[PDB]
């Protein structure tokens, strides 16, 4: 039931839209200033931010149409590394838990 | 949820759309575009460069005062 | 929550329109209670394919242990329209 | 009027002139107009009213006074008449003492806020009051701990007058 | 940048320390050198209130660019002359750093060429 | 206890989700499907108890070898974005007998067609107790599946709260 | 103190003079009015306490316990009108007369100017209270546990006996004010560390000190609710009382002699509170609380600073209204399923939903949500302990996050997940049920805006 | 179409 | 109507409390208040003295 | 050839991986039947107290009161103080508090000395 | 299999696979099924501690003890890294930037009493 046709969804979204946009002109133009900006720099240094960001597509972009060839598909370490959380909540929310949780019943009360 | 005009679900079918809903889409989009080429118009520096960065290879020994090797 | 509910006539609907897509059942020999295995002579990895295909349609999953007893659409709309209290 | 500016001094404000430079119309200039009509207008007419009822019924209370008492250096040892008469009095100075350091930091809070970025050169004179009175309040109440009292104030003094005497003492014995 | 290349892959004896700068009298190699003049003085940018970070050379420029944007208002896109001058202002003033810095590398490298004319015949 | 059959089954179900999560894409996925399936067809026909057998302990061993990270699950699934999230909007059917007697009144109808289902149960429980004490074993039942009525006018033993569970979506 | 200890003793006489039918709506309608009168002990002046006679004297310590005391009785008669709905009437009456009979001594234990009346009355209220636990108790355990409650108590308080008689002997007078007058330093010999360990471990015990808790555990779960409710809102607080008051005739000796009982209570507060993580009972869990919570009053009040008897006094006011409110939370629950098993009926939120608010009430301030007051008296203890030694914060620091695990882990075990399906007799929270929990929480709440009527005489 | 909803009761 | 009655017993009133609540109790209490004093540039005139602030000294100007 | 499952106490091994699924017996597959007659028995006496339409109350279940009493009750009755306990005891019960101690208690006398010499900053301390 | 005899306090209750609540199926009609439990089955020792919103001891797909690994590696190495850049500061040839009035000595609140050192900045 794909249907987006109602004013609570549309009037909500529309005005974030519109300060999506303009709302970084309008504050950067009307707050004082209190610092001294670096206005100058070498080229590859008041770029950089924007090329990265376009290189992220490029190569986002790139990645992304190797999706659609029937070719099978490896198992990577560095691939179950970010798409497990890097293993932080699967070792520290279980090992923690249990180290505290065994010395309250064996040890503190026990 | 409740309210707003009302959509007939499809089975195995692209769902119906409403004049109002694609055209105020499109003009938000085209709103966006005209922004960014106003602004950059404008602006050009924000961008690409506030003002000329000096080559320090260029400057002369008398006016950074480096006195001569011999003294 | 904005979904319309399921009837009975429409689950069953559902049901035979997705094996009438399928190309190893006859739909002439494909009926309401047409057993599966006795009538249109498939495997049983055929069987679990067919439940795959059903569970896509109604998006939710169904259990092995429920799935694998379900082998004509008849028991099968009973089992879908059971478990989401579809009556009318 | 309100309060002494002697004990809470305020520094003369100076506002500049409005001094606008362009076309288009000030809305905080327009809605001021407005708030003081619609809304503080109304404000004075219901205070005034009651202004009005207060002048009718119009009592006095009295900030209390206390006569002094001999001090705890005056009192014999074991002296509970005398003893409890000092230690009254040191407990209500120490009140007062109290305050006073809430003042002097009322002030130094008050002054940071009024000066913006100017504050570290112009409140150095509101500074330099707060660590007198610091200084001076932590020398008579400090360490005495929760049971403290008049005879644990004195013999904290004592124990300093006769440090600051042997170090003079050894100072200009050299 | 590219000079920290030369610093850590290379001498520091011959590379400016910015924790140390500068390391030469400023008289030197500048006979009857002038200096810099503040255009505004300390009770004026006092009262214009401005940030210690802010106290540069360039003020006097800001100074009169927040006068215009105060009076100015509501019309926040005006004052973008002052802008631009307090910002060239400060361009100008950075840049003479950059002088400095190379100024130091100059004079060190020259310190380095010194020392072994100076030794080696020793 | 699962029989060998029903293994192959399950796992064969098990690798076209995760082999689904990893091609995404329809047409990858359906090219793929018959080829899974291919791997299986073949070795239909093995009618050696210890071969057969080894065939799919590989084939356990490589799926997990395999197995996507990160597996797609229906919502309402366990371990979905759904599961469990309207069970505490499913109150008990005896909630009611609570209800003040001005609150009841609202609902005269319903309440007074509570009172047949009420009445229904007390009726059949005696009932449904005798059914089930004739065919359970001397020693007690040695399966957890349950006889059907077998009369006319008599309902399944042990029939109030699989009949009276609270709906999916009760709010 | 004759304007509220006469009143008190006209419950009894009125109790037992009352219609068969009127002795609950009699009791608890004129002791809420004895607690209203109670407001006027706030009389009090910032250089001198509060003298009526040569026996008592009331000042901002003794003041919010003697409120908080007489508060307490009309709600633990409201408490133990369920159980006590089928009991003989002339055991009906013998047990609203040892509540009062408990209440008589303790308006008169904290209001004490002389340090062996005080012992006499601090001493006197076992008898009610073993009485309530040993005779109305519920489970076979209350035999035992009246034992372990009275053996605990007496071997701390007869040494004591002995400390305070030979203090009479060499300074004079055990009342209290000639005592501020005439303290002197305790120079520090054998003879003296043992002065203070008789001073100190009677009231130790009573607080309790990790290491002397066993006897809590015992007796606050085998008793009934209205001596739960005793027991852990007052009873716990003749310790901090009377350490508070006797304190004042150790010094400068505390300064090394707290040690062994800092720690015990630092490092104790983390062994108790790692217990509530793991308790199948949940009378038992709020039990085991109290212990923690007691740590941080037992250390605030050795290290000896304004700040810390500041926040000692208002923690001991906030824990006695919290921690009595716990144990009539887990008693609705009892009262209905009629077992105190944590893990019994959970999902509780759906059946009975206003109930489930007061749990996230006691909850919030169980764990010190500011700007509550139980906020109020742990930071000011955490702030004079820093200054202690900054290495204190460690400790502060983990129990706060072990406080709030064993709190909402209460919470969500009984309000929430799906309601046990076997259980078909949770009926709707009485009005008698609500109105209990409101008396707790909304006095508690109201004492933020104007929290230093409870801060002690420091203030 | 309207269902009666089940709930706790909600006039104590 | 309904944007008239909220904006009445929701905006009006209480800032006619508020303000009740600020003129005349916490106003005449010190220090309740502060306000940063505003910042002075070269070349104005101040409303409570008149007093006129020297301008500047005379800038190197260059439009760049 | 794939990497053997290893593992670890958090994190048991898969059904699939174990090899005692697989050498199924009489005896193997005789087990399970005994499971499911004792777990059969159970569940019919719950259904038929959970069913009956006369019960109104609680279900006792005999496993739970058990579950709590060994945790609670039954542990010191089979204590036996011997090098184990007697070790552990002392470790955990008496370890903590002895180092504790000697952390504070050089804290404090670390600090106590330089307040005593001036050298520690009190300026603005009137606050304990 | 009952508890070893070691004195613990265990007794004779039953020693259960250390197995979480949330390995058990789910599709089974249990009696509790927030739980996972049936009525009348021995409880585990450590059941509160196994419960589905505590410890979880399913199986993963990576090894545990290779996760180890992996995990500590890669912090290790960030924290390396990060000292390594400490020491190696990232910055632009760019002077002292600087101030007047004494580099801002009556801004700073200096004290005017003492005269401060002489500043002095020369053009470039
Ligand atoms: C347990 C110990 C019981 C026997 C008492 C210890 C005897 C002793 O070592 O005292 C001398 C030592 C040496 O210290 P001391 O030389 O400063 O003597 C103490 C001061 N007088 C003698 C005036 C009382 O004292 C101690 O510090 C021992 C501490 C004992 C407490 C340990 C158990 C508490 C937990
Ligand atoms: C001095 C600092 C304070 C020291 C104390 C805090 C250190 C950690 C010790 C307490 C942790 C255990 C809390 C008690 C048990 C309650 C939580 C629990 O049981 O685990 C279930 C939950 C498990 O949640 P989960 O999101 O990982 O998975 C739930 C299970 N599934 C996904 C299958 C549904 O554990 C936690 O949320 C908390 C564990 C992390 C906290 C410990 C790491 C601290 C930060 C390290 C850096
Ligand atoms: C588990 C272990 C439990 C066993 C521990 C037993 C320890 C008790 C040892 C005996 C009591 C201590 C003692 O001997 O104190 C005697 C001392 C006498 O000295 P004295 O004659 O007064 O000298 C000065 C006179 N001008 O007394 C005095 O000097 C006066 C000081 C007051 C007396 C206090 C009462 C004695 C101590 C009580 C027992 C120990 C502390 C409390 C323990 C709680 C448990
Ligand atoms: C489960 C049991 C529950 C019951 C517990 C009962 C309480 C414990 C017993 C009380 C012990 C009191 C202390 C003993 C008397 C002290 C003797 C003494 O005079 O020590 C002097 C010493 C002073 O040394 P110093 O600070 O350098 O110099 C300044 C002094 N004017 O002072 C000091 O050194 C400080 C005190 C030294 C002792 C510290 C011991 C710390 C150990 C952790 C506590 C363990 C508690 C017992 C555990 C039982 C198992
Ligand atoms: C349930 C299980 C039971 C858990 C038991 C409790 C955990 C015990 C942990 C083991 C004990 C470690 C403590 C060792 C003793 C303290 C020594 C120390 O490093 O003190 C540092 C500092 C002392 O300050 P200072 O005046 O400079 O004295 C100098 C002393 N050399 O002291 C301080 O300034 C206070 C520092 C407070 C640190 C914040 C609290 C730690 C937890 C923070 C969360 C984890 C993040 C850690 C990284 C951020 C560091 C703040
Ligand atoms: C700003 C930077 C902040 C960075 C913060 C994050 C830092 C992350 C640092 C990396 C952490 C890596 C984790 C390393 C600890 C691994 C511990 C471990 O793997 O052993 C746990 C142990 C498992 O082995 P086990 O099951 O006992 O052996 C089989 C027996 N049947 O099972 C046990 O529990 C046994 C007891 C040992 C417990 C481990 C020691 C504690
Ligand atoms: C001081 C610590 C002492 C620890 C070393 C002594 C323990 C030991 O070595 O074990 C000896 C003995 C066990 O010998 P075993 O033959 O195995 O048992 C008897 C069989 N007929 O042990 C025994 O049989 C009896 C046990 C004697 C030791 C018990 C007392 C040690 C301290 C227990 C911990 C106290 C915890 C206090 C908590 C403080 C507050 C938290
Ligand atoms: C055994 C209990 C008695 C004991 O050992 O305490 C002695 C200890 C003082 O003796 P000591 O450390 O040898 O002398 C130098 C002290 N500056 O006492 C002290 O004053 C230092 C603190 C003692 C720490 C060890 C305490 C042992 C654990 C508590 C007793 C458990 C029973
Ligand atoms: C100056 C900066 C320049 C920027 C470029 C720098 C190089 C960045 C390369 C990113 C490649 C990328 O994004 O890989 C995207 C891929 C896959 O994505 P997919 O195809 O959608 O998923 C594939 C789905 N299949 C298989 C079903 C088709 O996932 C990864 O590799 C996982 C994260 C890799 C993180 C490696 C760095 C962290 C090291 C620590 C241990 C992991
Ligand atoms: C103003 C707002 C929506 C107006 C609109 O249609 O745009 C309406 C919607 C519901 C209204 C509120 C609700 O009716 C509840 C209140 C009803 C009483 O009239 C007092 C004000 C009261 C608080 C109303 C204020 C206001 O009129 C509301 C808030
Ligand atoms: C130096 O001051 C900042 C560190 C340099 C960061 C930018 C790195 C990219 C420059 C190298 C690529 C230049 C060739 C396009
Ligand atoms: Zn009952």
């Amino acid at each position: 039931n794909i249907n987006e046709n109602n004013p609570l969804l549309i009037n909500s979204i529309k005005r974030l839209l519109i300060g999506s946009l303009f709302a970084g002109y309008i504050i950067s133009n009307n707050i004082p200033p209190t610092t001294i900006p670096q206005m100058t720099m070498p080229y590859y240094l008041k770029t950089t931010a924007l090329i990265v960001t376009i290189l992220g597509f490029i190569l986002a972009l790139e990645i992304s149409n190797m999706t659609k060839n029937l070719k099978y598909h490896y198992p990577s370490n560095a691939f179950k590394f970010s798409t497990l959380l890097g293993y932080f909540p699967t070792i520290m929310h279980r090992l923690a838990p249990y180290m505290n949780l065994s010395m309250s019943q064996k040890s503190a009360s026990s | 949820a409740g309210g707003g005009a009302h959509i007939e679900p499809r089975y195995r079918q692209f769902p119906q759309l409403t004049r109002s809903q694609v055209i105020q889409a499109e003009f938000f989009s085209a709103t966006m575009w005209f922004w960014i080429l106003w602004r950059f118009w404008h602006d050009s520096d924000a961008v690409l460069g506030h003002f000329p960065y000096p080559d320090p290879s260029q400057w002369t020994d008398e006016e950074l005062g480096i006195p001569p090797d011999d003294e | 929550s904005d979904a319309p509910p399921l009837t009975l006539e429409g689950i069953k609907d559902r049901v035979l329109y997705v094996l009438k897509l399928y190309d190893k059942i006859d739909p002439e020999k494909l009926s309401v209670n047409s057993h599966f295995m006795k009538d249109l002579g498939l495997d049983s990895l055929d069987q679990v394919e067919i439940i795959m295909a059903m569970e896509d349609e109604f998006g939710f999953e169904i259990p092995d242990i429920d799935a694998e007893k379900l082998m004509c659409p008849q028991e099968i709309v009973d089992y879908i329209a059971d478990k989401k209290d579809v009556y009318e | 009027d309100s309060w002494d500016k002697d004990v809470y001094p305020e520094p003369p404000r100076r506002t500049p002139a409005p001094s606008p430079q362009t076309s288009l119309p000030n809305p905080i200039t327009y809605l001021t107009k407005a708030f003081d009509l619609l809304v503080d207008r109304p404000v004075t007419l219901v205070r005034e009213f009651i202004e009005r009822q207060h002048a009718k019924n119009k009592y006095y209370y009295y900030h209390r006074e206390f006569r002094r008492v001999p001090d705890i250096t005056e009192c014999q040892e074991k002296d509970v008449l005398c003893m409890f008469e000092a230690e009254m009095q040191w407990r209500r100075d120490y009140k007062v003492d109290q305050e006073i350091v809430n003042i002097i930091q009322e002030r130094l809070k008050a002054c940071q806020q009024r000066e913006g970025e100017s504050h570290r050169q112009n409140c150095a004179k509101e500074l330099e009051q707060f660590t007198q009175v610091v200084k001076a309040y932590q020398d008579r109440y400090h360490d005495l701990g929760a049971h403290y009292s008049a005879r644990k104030c004195l013999a904290k003094q004592k124990q300093r007058m006769l440090a600051e005497r042997k170090a003079a003492k050894e100072a200009a014995a050299a | 940048g590219a000079h920290l290349a030369r610093r850590y892959l290379g001498d520091a004896s011959v590379e400016p320390d910015p924790l140390r700068m500068p390391t030469f009298p400023p008289d030197y190699g500048f006979p009857e050198r002038k200096e810099r003049e503040m255009v505004a003085t300390q009770q004026e940018m006092n009262d214009a209130q401005l940030v210690l970070q802010q106290r540069d050379y360039c003020a006097h420029y800001l100074i009169r660019f927040l006068k215009c944007k105060r009076d100015s208002f509501p019309n926040f896109l005006a004052c973008k002359h002052e802008r631009h001058d307090w910002d060239y202002c400060e361009h100008l003033d950075y840049v003479k750093r950059m002088k400095e810095f190379e100024r130091e590398r100059r004079l060190l490298q020259r310190k380095k060429r010194r020392e072994q004319r100076e030794a080696d015949m020793a | 206890y699962l029989t060998h059959q029903q293994k192959v089954l399950r796992l064969y179900k098990r690798a076209l989700r995760h082999l689904e999560s990893w091609c995404i894409h329809r047409d990858k996925y359906r090219y793929f499907a018959c080829l899974l399936r291919a791997r299986f067809d073949e070795h239909k026909n093995e009618k050696d108890m210890v071969k057969a057998t080894q065939l799919l302990r590989e084939a356990e061993e490589e799926f997990w070898h395999g197995q996507h990270p990160q597996p797609y699950i229906f919502p309402e699934s366990p371990g979905g974005t759904s599961y469990e999230r309207y069970e505490c909007y499913k109150v008990p059917e005896w909630c009611l007998d609570d209800w003040h007697p001005s609150e009841k009144a609202m609902y005269p109808d319903y309440f007074a067609k509570r009172e047949q289902w009420k009445k229904l149960r007390r009726e059949s429980w005696e009932r449904e107790v005798k059914q089930l004490q004739e065919e359970t074993p001397v020693g007690g039942p040695r399966t957890e599946a349950l006889p059907p009525a077998r009369k006319q006018g008599d309902l399944p033993p042990l029939w109030w709260h699989i009949v009276t569970r609270p709906r999916e979506r009760p709010m | 103190m004759l304007k509220y200890i006469i009143p008190t003793i006209m419950l009894m006489p009125l109790t037992w003079l009352s219609k068969n039918n009127m002795i609950w709506v009699n009791s608890t309608a004129h002791s809420l009015l004895i607690s209203f009168t109670s407001l006027l002990l706030m009389n009090q002046f910032g250089d001198n306490s509060l003298n009526f006679s040569l026996l008592f004297f009331s000042d901002s310590l003794s003041t919010p316990l003697l409120i908080l005391t007489m508060w307490l009785l009309p709600l633990m008669l409201m408490a133990s009108q369920h159980h006590l709905s089928k009991e003989n009437l002339t055991r009906k009456k013998l047990f609203i007369t040892m509540l009062i009979s408990l209440q008589l001594f303790l308006i008169m234990t904290f209001t004490a100017m002389e340090l062996i009346l005080f012992y006499i009355l601090f001493e006197a209220t076992l008898v009610p209270t073993l009485i309530i636990i040993t005779r109305w108790g519920n489970q076979t355990e209350r035999l035992n546990a009246g034992l372990y409650f009275l053996f605990y108590t007496l071997a701390g308080s007869l040494p004591l006996l002995v400390a305070l008689i030979y203090i009479q002997n060499t300074v004079g007078s055990l009342n209290f004010l000639m005592l501020q007058y005439w303290v002197q330093p305790v120079h520090n010999s054998w003879s003296n560390v043992f002065m203070w360990l008789a001073c100190m471990m009677a009231f130790m015990v009573k607080m309790p000190l990790y290491g002397l808790h066993l006897w809590l555990p015992k007796a606050h779960v085998e008793a009934p609710i209205a001596g739960s409710m005793v027991l852990a809102a007052v009873l716990l607080k003749l310790g901090g009382y009377g350490m508070l008051r006797i304190t004042l005739i150790l010094n400068p000796m505390t300064d090394f002699m707290a040690y062994p009982f800092i720690m015990l209570s630092l490092w104790g507060m983390i062994m108790t509170s790692s217990i509530c993580l793991r308790q199948t009972d949940l009378k038992s869990l709020i039990a085991y609380s109290s212990v923690s919570h007691m740590a941080l009053v037992i250390v605030a009040i050795l290290i000896q600073t304004p700040w810390s008897y500041m926040g000692a006094t208002a923690l001991m006011i906030a824990h006695g209204l919290t921690s009595s409110m716990l144990f009539c939370l887990a008693n609705s629950n009892y009262e209905r399923i009629h077992s105190r098993t944590m893990i019994l009926a959970r999902g509780l939120q759906t059946l009975l939903p206003l109930m489930a608010t007061w749990w996230l009430l006691a909850s919030l301030t169980n764990l010190a949500l500011p700007p509550t007051i139980n906020l109020i008296g742990e930071l000011f203890v955490v702030m004079s302990t820093f200054s202690w030694s900054n290495i204190t914060i460690i400790l502060m620091g983990v129990n706060m996050v072990i406080t709030a695990l064993y709190s909402l882990y209460m919470l969500i075990m009984t309000q929430r997940g799906k309601y046990t399906y076997h259980i078909n007799n949770i009926s709707p929270s009485f009005t008698r049920e609500n109105a209990l929990m409101s008396l707790h929480i909304l006095p508690l709440l109201l004492l933020t805006l104007n929290p230093k009527i409870i801060l002690g005489p420091l203030y | 179409k309207r269902l009666f909803i089940i709930k706790p009761s909600g006039f104590y | 109507y309904r944007h008239s009655i909220f904006a009445f017993t929701h905006v009006l009133i209480p800032v006619w409390i508020i303000h009740y609540y600020l003129k005349y109790h916490v106003t005449t209490k010190p220090y309740t208040i502060v306000e940063k004093k505003p910042r002075i540039f070269p070349g104005d005139t101040i409303l409570e003295t008149g007093e006129v602030i020297p301008p500047m000294k005379e800038f190197p100007d260059q439009h760049h | 050839s794939f990497p053997k499952y290893e593992a670890s106490r958090l994190s048991s091994l898969p059904t699939t991986l174990d090899p005692a699924e697989y050498d199924i017996s009489s005896e193997t597959r005789k087990a399970q039947a005994e499971r499911l007659a004792i777990r059969s028995r159970l569940k019919r006496e719950y259904q038929l107290q959970y069913y009956d339409p006369s019960r109104r109350g609680v279900i006792e279940d005999p496993a739970l009161v058990r579950w709590t009493y060994a945790r609670s009750a039954n542990i010191y009755p089979n204590f036996r103080p011997n090098t184990k306990t007697s070790l552990l005891g002392a470790l955990f019960g008496i370890g903590p508090l002895v180092f504790w101690y000697y952390v504070f208690k050089t804290d404090r006398d670390r600090k106590e000395k330089l307040i005593q010499e001036g050298k520690l900053d009190r300026t603005f301390n009137i606050s304990y | 299999e009952p508890y070893p005899d070691d004195g613990t306090g265990y007794g004779d209750y039953p020693k259960l696979p250390d197995r979480s609540q949330q390995e058990r199926d789910p599709w089974y009609d249990w009696d509790h099924p927030d739980l996972r439990l049936n009525w009348g089955e021995p409880m585990h020792w450590d059941l509160d501690m196994y419960i589905r919103n505590r410890v979880d001891t399913s199986p993963t797909p990576v090894n545990w003890n290779l996760m180890c690994k992996h995990l500590f590696g890669f912090v290790a190495f960030m924290l390396f890294m990060f000292w390594v850049g400490e020491t190696y500061p990232a910055y632009q040839p760019v002077g002292p930037k600087q101030y007047p009035y004494n580099n801002l000595y009556l801004e700073r609140g200096g004290d005017p009493n003492k005269e401060p050192e002489p500043v002095v900045h020369y053009e470039i």
